[PDB]
DNA sequence: TTGTGGGAGCTGTCACGGATGCA
DNA sequence: TGCATCCGTGAGTCGAGGGTG
RNA sequence: CACCCUCGA
């Protein structure tokens, strides 16, 4: 599983993406908060619906929407 | 006399004698008792989990045998049983023959872990492996300084690292400092010239086994050279012991202010001239150079 | 030392290492021989315990003896012994010194029977502990040195 | 999380009431593993119930297996959802 | 032991068969016997340096009145003294805790000074046979000990500072040419060290009073007849 | 001279006085002749039976007679095993050493099953085992790896008896052990008060009387033998009880604590102890140690060999007589017994098991295990339904072959850094192991060389560390006993006539004998000029005798001396440390590309090389039909043909470079036993280890200082120090908890610039050149999904790209390596490979290097004088002759005479005298100084070839005449005068040195120890998981330790903040290193550190021991050591832009 | 769970002090 | 209850390479 | 991970 880290893989871990990043700094804050915790976090859509107190309909297109435009964005695969 | 520097110690704040009999038995966490798998599918055995196998069998079959009403003898040799394994799992050895595991060898007890040269206290706690440190053979060098040393392009690249890597974002060799990182690794000749810039003044510290006095450790300033030895100068030799017979040296890299200001100050190799246990001279011109004289 | 008193047992006992030292021709000067030495009779035997604490028989530092008395005199038979240099580290205050030294189930044993708390300050406690230990730069007049320009250079 | 700066280090008899505080439970199998999985036994030296989670944020049966669900215990295998590092500081004990 | 028969031959004609192996026996011994010795010598050094761990200057000055008396001069029937040979282990890097009277009203030396070189010969000169210094023993520092008391360091040749620690200085000192002493020896420093009860016991007198020895078969008797009237 | 014994033997001059009346023995018989006796080779059969011995039994063969019959309890049934024959082997020796196989053959035995009940017969033939075979060489194969088997030093069984002075009263109390080949022990001794106790199987001391009534012994049948001696008389006075069943039961209770005693149980007991063949045995060797220390029978019967009850009372008589001192005793029937006590480290009473036994011994347990299986089925398997190969179960026989020959210490990776080191490995002889004494046992005075050591035991050749004396190397001219002793030849003298009759004689039958020596004068006559001659004598005493006296003479010089201490030129002129030293030096040696045969040397160095093994030998003469770099085809003169295929740079156990070379041309006429191609330092069939160079001994500028060495560049130039490494790298592609691994060229997240020396496997190509982090081998590892960064899992999210995850754990090349890539082997599991469980894929690269010679190698001579290379500077720089000729190696004058390795400088002097070359002065005669030893050596050409036998050879006036005889140059002018010194120039500033200089050819090694190998550096890497400080070892790119004594070290500095740093941000502090990490790379202050976690890992261990301890606030408030759960996702959400 | 059955290894270390066990 | 005995301590540092359970 | 073998100063 998880290999024998230095201090140096560490602290260069901790670091950002810088690239990743930057599509999510571009994407706008209500795009970029559906996607965190949607995708990122793994929460279900009624759960993230209740963390940001507007209904499901909201949710789900902002979601969408988003995932299109970071998909559009990155277009960077390896 | 005796008796009572036992008893007037029990004697104090609570602190009974029922401690030296136990009813629960710690179990120490799996982390400090590994398990790691070998080829084939065979796995190493760590000592400790076998001791606290033997117990925790022994206990099951004691309480099998407490409630299948067994005779009482058959319950007192369960009762013997436990009582010795877990004197095994805390001190093997101490009373009777040692529990034996694969080739008759003594199982490492919870005790071994602090007895010993090898146990936590003498090889983990009093002395300690550390970071940016390396070593190699020297060889003699008679140019340089009493306070110079040489130290190999390979094994200067390596301490410095961090430093060589933080410059070379400085400039802008490197874009980023993982780029950095990769350039330093793939040994690219721009790291070179920002190599010398990072080594000046920067003080590292030359140690030879045994440390027989505080001298058997000295600051340098490292000097740049060709090859893969490390340059000592010829005085200290009789500080550090140390013939060309094939001897290698230590090099300790200090990172903090005040490591590098004790280096500079305290360990510096032309500030140490003379014996701490005669006062007499140590850098000495010692055989050669007597001649020469 | 029940004859001729403590300042001549030490002495004799610096004359004696010394002797074999230079039989060997090694010069090794005085003071450090002194340095160890002080160490062996930094403690005295109670034969009467009086109105302190202490067992009779039990070795305790001369420092601590005097100034418990100090204390009792307020509100007593000491005799300096001479101890060798294990039974010397194996008597110190701190329970981890004397555990990461030499015998460490006994005294483990011992030190968790007396609910030993240690004060942990010492060379080879801070070495454990990872603190600074209280010699040279970590003494305390030297790590809290304040540091700043003065004025006529600061307005330079 | 410390400063290295306390006054006092100290030693004692630990009594059962002691060792059954500092546990957090009580192993009753010699079993240490499951070799055709490679996870370990339930109850065993190396459980995970009492001792804690192999793998960072996972539970045993794997209902739980993210952060987002952290400090909770999963109610059908009873391991706690954290970080693995609490396996090297987690006791247990076996009562005689 | 040695053997009746020597080594003759030297290593510029070539030994002979024999002389070689004879020779190889005692190599072999030595080797060994250096294998042992730096074990004994690393485990006393060891003990030395935590029994002296604690002892670190802690003051500037004990401010104590009592010293060691050093030996500086012995001297002849004739007016040549012949110099003291420890006065290099003894007498150096100290400082004196009494003035040097020298007979008359000239005070040769300060109270605390480096008492260096030039101040050792002009006490020779002088001719003052003894000294009075500050020891380490008889400081009266509460923790550790004082740096006057102490006298210089050896390495600096200065006043030794207060944060040395010069317990771990010497018990380095004392242990570092420990691999060179040969058969009385190194077991010898490991029994006064140690404070055991010696092999060969030699009493001394327990009183001032007259002796009366008495001499039968392998068995001597000494009978002390006291001043002070006791028995 | 000529020495052509050998055919082909390059002509080698000797200054040997004397003449060899017996050769060197085979020096690989040592394991060849025990493993033929253990197989039962036509051989070993041969031998015996001419050497002697009628009675041939092999080692197998002796186990099937010791194990055979297997009768059961019922004696009904019976097994017996007979005829232990070998099938041919199963693969060859390079074949095995390429599938990580083990050189075997297979073992069958023929089974003889009857049943008394029904009377039937059913004979069988029974597969055993695979049973590991020893190659030509004399080496095993396991695994893949070669190994040898090493003898080891064991005391023979019998009886031995020691004087102890008392711990108080000072009183001598004289004790006695008997010792079988195995079963119980049996002691006797003496206490401070006077009683005689036995005590059997360490248990507490009984009176003997105990025994001696529990053997039947009435009290008046026993008080008459113990008649004289008051102390036996004494014990019974002091006896418990008195009787022949009470005494028994005693020993019955005493024997077994806790246990009901009873008469029966007692009588049988004690007779299974040490009357019952079964349960106890001594062997061979120890019956005639008993037989011959208590002289109990003359006529030698070896039947009837179990404690015979007249060999206990002999040996308590011998005790109570020793305690008086007698010399002659005799027990009834006994003759004329010397009474005294034993040497333990004597050769008698210390014999050596070689390989055969080991591996018989090994096997005897395996059979045991396997007959109380036999025993076990016979009871529960029905009648007539069994053969003899359902009883049989050949499983623990086999776990015994293998666990022996993995993890015995007897069991040795083979030293293969030059042939010499293998070739001692295999003559070594080892003190510790199984059996014999363990390491915290050996003290000083079985290290020490023992007067039995002569001819037997080298003493030169031992190591300096901590096996001092507990290793050491077989002599040339000796050989092991049938009985495991070790013998040695010596010539038999009649009246003062020194005959060509060699006898062998072991340590027993050599201090019954006056041994002369090798140098005595002796006349074409063959007898003693000289009237008295210089002998030793039975303890090593060294005496004038008459020569009417003497028995026996050394069959040559250096006949105490080893292979390799053998090969050291002026041995004589050497102490005994700097010749160990060049002994051990020698065999750290590398081979290098060309060899070159040492100007000066033996006699040693043409037989060591051609017996080592890695030289080619032809087995029957004939003419070369054939030769090509691959192999060297032979037609004998019968019509058959024979091939020798070459070993071309063929990787070591260490990395040396093993190459061979043919040395004959197509149509030469070869003869049997002849060097046909050279191995890796041979050349022409002589020990090549090193070059012959043009040393100038004077300090250099300091370069040379304090055991440094000035090399000249051209070495540098023309590669005549610069030797081929090889290293092979391994990965495997296994099974994981995600799935299965692959090997492929496909690596996320690398550009194709990277991967351009890859195929399409992934695997990098044949030739191409790799640097320090190229990747050798590409491979991909399931990717597990929890360490899935929330970056990844975001992009996996929203591309859906589910396909394929891997992760890079692709094998690399490590720091400080780099070479040309020689070969690429590869295992498939799709092809069917044997592979262990769950590993698909295996694939070994091999890296060669050609490492020239550099500034930190290390270089030595024959004579201990050892040091590195300080600097190399170029070719005008060097100091040179009259006619230009630079030196080629610089030693300083300061070592030489302090080490006393006189031997260097007589060396270099020859060096010269052969290199130059020489012709004596005929006029008028031959000189006196030229008169007693040189014959063919009154000239000799340019770069002659010389040999100095040691304890022979040229002595110091020949030399010195040599010194004067130097030919000139081809300007006619003669370089070296007659002190053997030069006028040299300083090649810096031009000016001559002013005083001429010694200068020569020395003979100059590169021993094993670059600084490629040994320079290392880490900033940050690998932890331990247990206690998270640094890893250990250069191959870890591990740290370097900062142990207890450099702590001192930096407090007696008073460096306070460095030890700080040291022991908490650098080691331990889990979360100061990654912040001293992340404040250089932004160029920030150092923050401070925190707490060690081996300290946490102390207090948790403290906790299992169950004690309370707990870190106290300022006043006794508990302090919680823990983490701080969410002190990582403020910089996360920080960076990911929350 | 039924005629019989009891280990492998080893003392080949030396010096010292003080609790233990016995006369 | 008065010692002799037995048992339980301690016995150099650092580094390199190779194995197997 | 633990233990073993060989070796260097
Ligand atoms: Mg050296
Ligand atoms: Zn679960
Ligand atoms: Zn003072």
């Amino acid at each position: 599983s998880t290999g024998l880290r230095s201090a140096e893989v560490e602290a260069l871990e901790a670091l950002p993406d810088t690239e990743i990043k930057e599509a999510l700094q571009a994407l706008p804050e209500e795009f970029r908060m559906a996607v965190y915790y949607a995708d990122v976090e793994g929460f279900p859509y009624k759960e993230i619906a209740e963390i940001m107190d507007t209904p499901i309909g909201t949710v789900m297109s902002r979601l969408h929407r988003g995932r299109r435009q970071l998909r559009g964005l990155l277009a960077d695969v390896a | 006399l005796k008796r009572l520097k036992v008893v007037a110690a029990f004697q104090q704040s609570g602190n009974s004698p029922m401690g030296m009999v136990l009813d629960a038995v710690p179990v120490i966490p799996p982390e400090l008792r590994p398990m790691v798998q070998l080829d084939g599918g065979r796995f190493a055995t760590s000592d400790l989990n076998d001791l606290y196998r033997r117990v925790i069998n022994r206990n099951n079959r004691l309480k099998r045998l407490i409630d299948l009403g067994a005779p009482e003898i058959i319950v007192n040799n369960e009762k013997r049983m436990l009582q010795e394994s877990v004197d095994a799992l805390f001190d093997n050895g101490r009373r009777g023959r040692p529990v034996t595991g694969p080739g008759n060898r003594p199982l490492k007890s919870l005790s071994d872990l602090l007895k010993g040269k090898q146990g936590r206290f003498r090889q983990n706690l009093l002395g300690k492996r550390v970071d940016y440190s390396g070593r190699s053979v020297i060889v003699v060098g008679p140019q340089l300084k009493l306070h110079q040393c040489g130290l190999p392009k390979l094994m200067a690249l390596e301490l410095f690292k961090p430093f060589v890597m933080k410059r070379l974002v400085d400039l802008n060799h490197a874009q980023n400092i993982k780029s950095a990182k990769r350039m330093v690794e793939r040994q690219r000749p721009q790291v070179w010239d920002v190599l010398e810039e990072v080594i000046a003044e920067h003080p590292v510290l030359l140690n030879r086994a045994p440390t027989l006095h505080r001298l058997g450790i000295q600051a340098f300033e490292p000097m740049l050279v060709e090859g893969k030895a490390i340059q000592l100068h010829p005085l200290v030799c009789e500080a550090f012991n140390a013939d060309f017979d094939g001897d290698q040296m230590a090099v300790h890299l200090p990172l903090s202010a005040e490591a590098q200001a004790e280096a500079r100050i305290l360990m510096l190799s032309s500030n140490n001239i003379l014996s701490p246990a005669s006062g007499r001279p140590l850098a000495m011109p010692r055989l050669d150079m007597v001649t020469g004289l | 030392l029940r004859v001729q008193g403590p300042r001549e047992v030490q002495i004799h006992l610096v004359r004696e290492v010394q002797e074999v030292y230079r039989a060997q021709g090694v010069s090794i000067h005085d003071k450090h021989i002194e340095v160890i030495v002080r160490q062996m009779l930094r403690r005295v035997t109670i034969i009467d315990s009086g109105s302190t604490e202490f067992l009779p028989g039990s070795l305790i530092d001369r420092a601590e003896f005097e100034a418990e008395n100090r204390r009792v005199v307020a509100e007593a038979a000491g005799r300096p012994v001479l101890m060798g240099i294990t039974k010397a580290s194996l008597a110190t205050d701190s329970w981890l010194s004397a555990a990461s030294f030499q015998e460490t189930t006994r005294v483990l044993t011992d030190a968790a029977i007396n609910c030993r708390s240690d004060k942990l300050n010492g060379l080879k406690e801070n070495v454990i502990i990872g603190k600074l230990i209280p010699a040279g730069t970590g003494i305390n007049r030297y790590r809290n040195i304040a540091v700043q320009p003065t004025e006529e250079a600061r307005a330079a | 999380l410390d400063v290295n700066f306390f006054d006092e280090l100290r030693i004692g008899l630990a009594t059962a009431e002691d060792i059954r505080q500092w546990s957090y439970g009580e192993v009753k199998k010699p079993e240490t593993i499951n070799y055709r999985t490679l996870k370990p036994e339930k109850d065993g030296l190396f459980c995970e119930k009492i001792f804690g989670p192999t793998r960072d944020w996972e539970c045993y049966c794997g209902k739980y297996k993210r952060v987002r669900f952290k400090g909770i215990i999963c109610e059908r295998c009873g391991v706690e959802v954290t970080r693995a590092k609490v396996r090297r500081e987690r006791m247990g004990h076996i009562e005689l | 032991e040695f053997i009746p028969r020597p080594v003759k031959s030297s290593f510029r004609e070539g030994l002979t068969v024999l002389e070689y192996f004879i020779n190889t026996h005692g190599a072999r011994k030595g080797l060994a016997d250096t294998a042992l010795r730096t074990a004994d010598s690393g485990y006393l050094t060891r003990r030395l340096v935590d029994v002296s761990q604690d002892v670190i200057v802690r003051e500037h000055d004990c401010q104590t009145e009592r010293g060691i008396v050093v030996e500086l001069a012995e001297r002849a029937p004739d007016g040549t003294l012949i110099r003291d040979p420890y006065i290099e282990t003894s007498a150096y890097a100290r400082t004196l805790g009494t003035d040097a009277v020298d007979e008359a009203g000239n005070v040769i030396v300060e109270r605390g000074q480096d008492l260096g070189d030039p101040e050792i010969d002009a006490l020779l000169a002088a001719g003052i046979t003894q000294v009075k210094v500050r020891s380490v023993l008889t400081c009266a520092t509460s923790t550790g000990v004082c740096a006057t008391c102490y006298g210089r360091s050896m390495a600096t040749g200065k006043l030794v500072d207060i944060g040395e620690a010069v317990g771990i200085v010497a018990a380095q000192s004392i242990g570092e040419p420990g691999t060179q002493l040969t058969m009385g020896g190194l077991p010898r420093v490991q029994e006064l060290f140690e404070a055991r009860v010696p092999r060969g016991k030699a009493p001394i007198a327990d009183v001032t009073g007259r002796v009366r020895l008495e001499d039968g078969e392998r068995f001597y008797k000494i009978t002390i007849v006291p001043d002070d009237g006791g028995e | 001279s000529s020495n052509n014994s050998v055919p082909g033997a390059p002509n080698r001059v000797s200054f040997a006085k004397l003449r060899e009346p017996l050769e060197v023995p085979g020096l690989l018989d040592v394991q060849t002749d025990s493993f033929e006796w253990l197989i039962g080779s036509p051989r070993w059969r041969e031998s015996a039976a001419e050497r002697g011995d009628v009675n041939p039994v092999g080692g197998l063969e002796e186990v099937l007679y010791e194990l055979s019959p297997i009768e059961d309890f019922s004696g009904s049934m019976s097994l017996s095993f007979s005829d232990p024959r070998f099938d041919d082997v199963k693969a060859p020796v390079d074949e095995c050493k390429d599938k990580d196989m083990t050189y075997a053959a297979p073992l069958f035995v023929t089974a003889e099953f009857i049943n008394n009940n029904t009377g039937e017969i059913k004979s069988q033939t029974v597969f055993m085992g695979d049973f590991p075979m020893m190659t030509e060489k004399g080496t095993f194969i396991i695994n893949g790896t070669e190994r040898v088997v090493v003898s080891q030093l064991v005391r023979s069984p019998g009886v031995y008896f020691d004087e102890t002075i008392d711990k108080s009263t000072d009183k001598t109390l004289h004790s006695v052990k008997v010792i079988p080949s195995r079963g119980a022990w049996l002691e006797f001794d003496v206490d401070k008060r006077d009683t005689v106790g036995v005590r059997i199987d360490r248990k507490r001391r009984q009176p003997v009387t105990v025994l001696l009534k529990a053997l039947g012994w009435t009290s008046e049948q026993i008080v008459e033998r113990f008649g004289f001696s008051e102390i036996m008389r004494s014990t019974l006075e002091k006896d418990n009880t008195v009787g022949t069943d009470e005494a028994l039961l005693d020993i019955y209770r005493k024997l077994r604590p806790g246990e009901p005693p009873t008469k029966e149980s007692a009588q049988t007991l004690l007779e299974n102890l040490f009357f019952k063949e079964k349960r106890y045995d001594l062997a061979r060797v120890g019956r005639y140690k008993v037989n011959k220390k208590l002289g109990l029978h003359v006529g030698e019967p070896i039947t009837s060999s179990t404690l015979t009850e007249e060999d206990v009372v002999a040996t308590i008589e011998y005790l109570v007589r020793l305690h008086e001192g007698q010399t002659t005793m005799t027990v009834p029937g006994g003759v004329e017994v010397p009474v005294e006590t034993d040497d333990i480290d004597h050769f008698g009473n210390r014999r050596l098991r070689t390989v055969g036994e080991l591996i018989q011994n090994q096997i005897r347990v395996g059979m045991s295990r396997m007959e109380r299986v036999v025993r076990e089925r016979m009871t529960t398997q029905d009648v007539e339904a069994i053969t003899p190969q359902t009883l049989i179960n050949i499983r623990p026989v086999v776990a015994a072959i293998k666990e022996f020959f993995g993890t015995s210490q007897l069991s040795q990776f083979m030293d293969q850094n030059n042939p010499l080191s293998g070739l001692t490995h295999k003559r070594r002889l080892s003190a510790l192991g199984p059996g014999g004494l363990s390491r915290e046992r050996a003290g000083l005075e079985v290290r020490d060389v023992h007067p039995s050591h002569y001819g037997r035991m080298c003493p030169i050749e031992t190591p300096e560390g901590p096996n001092i004396g507990l290793i050491g190397s077989l002599s040339v001219y000796a050989r092991v006993n049938p009985f495991g002793f070790i013998e040695t030849p010596y010539r038999k003298v009649v009246d003062g006539v020194v005959s060509d009759e060699i006898v062998y004689l072991t340590a027993d039958e050599e201090d019954r004998h006056v041994v002369a020596q090798a140098n005595s004068p002796i006349d074409a006559d063959g007898r003693f000029v000289e009237p008295r001659v210089l002998v030793r004598r039975k303890a090593g005493e060294v005496e004038y005798v008459p020569s009417s006296e003497v028995d026996y003479m050394d069959v040559s010089p250096r006949q105490m001396v080893s292979v390799a201490t053998a090969m050291i030129p002026f041995l004589e002129h050497d102490d005994a440390n700097r010749a160990l030293m060049g002994a051990n030096m020698q065999r750290q040696a590398v081979p290098l590309v060309r060899s070159e045969a040492p100007l000066v040397g033996t006699g040693m160095e043409l037989r060591a090389a051609i017996d080592a093994g890695d030289v080619v030998v032809a087995e029957e003469s004939g003419v070369i039909e054939e030769v090509s770099a691959d192999y060297i085809t032979v037609m004998h003169d019968n019509g058959t043909r024979r091939t020798y295929r070459m070993r071309k740079f063929a990787r070591s156990n260490h990395g040396t470079c093993a190459n061979q070379c043919p040395i004959v041309d197509a149509g030469d006429r070869v003869e049997a036993g002849q060097v046909i191609a050279d191995g890796p330092c041979t050349d022409d069939g002589e020990m090549a280890l090193g070059k012959n160079l043009l040393v100038a001994i004077m300090p250099w500028e300091g370069h040379n200082y304090e055991d440094a060495i000035i090399l000249s560049n051209r070495l540098v130039e023309e590669d005549v120090l610069t030797s081929i490494h090889i290293e092979e790298h391994e990965i495997d592609a296994r099974d994981t908890k995600l799935g299965a691994e692959e090997i492929t060229r496909d690596i996320p997240n690398i550009s194709d610039e990277v991967l351009a020396d890859l195929d399409e496997r992934g695997i990098v190509r044949i030739g191409a050149e790799v640097r320090d982090g190229d990747i050798l081998v590409g491979k991909v590892t399931p990717k597990g999904e929890t360490e899935l960064t929330p970056e990844e899992r975001l992009l996996r999210a929203i591309f859906g790209e589910k396909a394929r995850e891997v992760r890079d754990t692709s094998l690399k090349v490590p720091h400080g390596e780099s070479g040309k890539v020689i070969g690429i082997r590869v295992f498939s599991r799709e092809d069917e490979d044997e592979l262990p469980a769950g590993v698909n894929e295996l694939v070994r690269v091999y890296v060669a290097q050609k490492r020239k010679i550099s500034d930190g190698d290390k270089l030595a001579g024959r004579h201990g004088n050892k040091g590195v290379i300080g600097k190399i500077l170029p070719v005008e720089d060097m100091p040179f002759l009259a006619d230009g000729t630079p030196v080629d190696i610089i030693l300083n004058t300061h070592g030489v005479p302090r080490r006393m390795n006189i031997g260097q400088i007589l060396e270099t002097h020859l060096g010269w005298c052969a290199h130059s070359g020489w012709k004596v002065d005929a006029a008028k005669g031959v000189p006196d100084w030229a008169a007693r030893l040189p014959d063919e050596l009154l000239e000799a050409q340019p770069n002659a070839i010389v040999s100095t036998p040691v304890f022979d050879g040229a002595q110091e006036a020949e030399l010195q005449g040599l010194l004067s005889c130097t030919l000139p140059n081809r300007d006619g002018d003669v370089l070296v005068d007659a002190d053997g010194k030069a006028m040299l120039f300083d090649g810096r500033s031009g000016e001559p040195f002013p005083y001429p200089v010694t200068v020569g050819y020395m003979y100059i090694m590169k021993l094993h120890h670059l600084v490629d190998d040994k320079i290392h550096a880490r900033s940050t890497g690998p932890y331990s998981m247990i206690t998270q400080q640094p890893l250990g070892g250069k191959a870890q790119f591990g740290g370097q330790r900062f142990g207890e004594m450099e702590c001192w070290a930096m407090q007696a500095y008073g460096a306070a903040y460095t030890l700080q740093e040291l022991l908490t941000i650098k080691s331990d502090d889990t979360v100061g290193r990654v912040k001293v990490y992340e404040a250089i790379v932004k160029g920030e202050n150092i923050p401070e550190p925190g707490i060690p976690e081996s300290f946490k890992v102390l207090l948790k261990e403290l906790q299992s021991l169950c004690l309370n301890v707990e870190v106290l606030s300022s006043d006794g408030a508990a302090i919680e050591l823990r983490e701080g759960e969410d002190e990582d996702l403020e910089r996360a959400a920080a960076n990911l832009g929350i």
